[PDB]
């Protein structure tokens, strides 16, 4: 079925650090790339990054050498790290189950609830 | 012995389109009048088919693609077409046998600010062989230029959601489709009747 479900979000300092943790539940038959979104309130929601399966990452240019995605299997958990915040990266996030198989059961995909992150001047 | 239909239609969530359900259904026996001239399914099609003389004709599997598109993008469930979804998301094939049920379900699928978990592949490297199912997760080379695997200028994610909100218009409302596709290869009956 899977609730996937975001945490440790708010409001903070520009130049500062957050981790995003996105927690799972029960599974399927599977293991789902996975990935981050964002809504930029107003700009539509839109791609953060992506872990897959095989463990390659790719993030949005928005980010690139400031974020990083990680998981830990272990947990069932799943970390963005986010240093050097701009006000820009002001935002509900939102974590992303994607596609994947198993020969015919076909899990979609689940977005969580989304924690809001929050930057200033 | 009576078939599982209303498990396919009357199901409670339906597959996104790049990432089509199926079952196939065997060893059972269908009254698809209660399709056809059920008269809730908005859009119709038989292709190699009268869809009275099915009713009582046997095949060695029925196929029943359920998923969920765009009311404009019907068109492109059917033979010979194209652009985003016969191309990128499910073709048929040209010669293709078997029906094509569609209908409205934005009373069910949109929501108050739009319901992100129906999705379809933009973009793709080549078109789709006919049934093939894809769920790559992986860039689009848009440019020559290389990715680096940044998304970026030319360097494009290939999923989208479409955000269904009830405020939408009629061809943007989301509609639910099943695919039923019929075969005799070689061994023997399962299908048929009364």
């Amino acid at each position: 079925e899977v609730q996937l479900v975001e945490s440790g979000g708010g409001s903070v300092q520009a130049g500062g650090s957050l981790r995003l943790s996105c927690v799972a539940s029960g599974y399927t038959y599977c293991s789902y790339d996975m990935s981050w979104y964002r809504q930029a309130p107003g700009k539509e929601r839109e791609f953060v990054s992506i872990i897959r399966r095989d463990g390659s990452t790719a993030y949005t240019d928005a980010v690139k050498g400031r974020f990083a995605i990680s998981r830990d299997n272990a947990k069932n958990t799943l970390y963005l790290q986010m240093n050097s915040l701009e006000p820009e990266d002001t935002a509900m996030y939102y974590c992303k189950s994607w596609a994947c198989s198993s020969g015919e059961y076909l899990y979609q995909g689940d977005w969580g609830q989304g924690t809001q992150v929050t930057v200033s001047s | 012995n009576l078939c599982p239909f209303g498990e396919v239609f009357n199901a409670t969530r339906f597959a996104s389109v790049y990432a089509w359900n199926r079952k196939r259904i065997s060893n059972c026996v269908a009254d698809y009048s209660v399709l056809y001239n059920s008269a809730s399914f908005s859009t119709f099609k038989c292709y190699g088919v009268s869809p009275t003389k099915l009713n009582d004709l046997c095949f060695t599997n029925v196929y029943a693609d359920s998923f969920v598109i765009r009311g404009d993008e019907v068109r492109q469930i059917a033979p010979g077409q194209t652009g985003k979804i016969a191309d990128y998301n499910y073709k048929l094939p040209d010669d293709f046998t078997g029906c094509v049920i569609a209908w409205n379900s934005n009373n069910l699928d949109s929501k108050v600010g739009g319901n992100y978990n129906y999705l379809y592949r933009l973009f793709r490297k080549s078109n789709l062989k006919p049934f093939e199912r894809d769920i790559s997760t992986e860039i689009y080379q848009a440019g020559s230029t290389p990715c680096n695997g940044v998304e970026g200028f030319n360097c494009y994610f290939p999923l989208q959601s479409y955000g269904f909100q009830p405020t939408n218009g009629v061809g943007y409302q989301p509609y639910r489709v099943v695919v039923l596709s019929f075969e005799l290869l070689h061994a023997p009956a399962t299908v048929c009747g009364p």
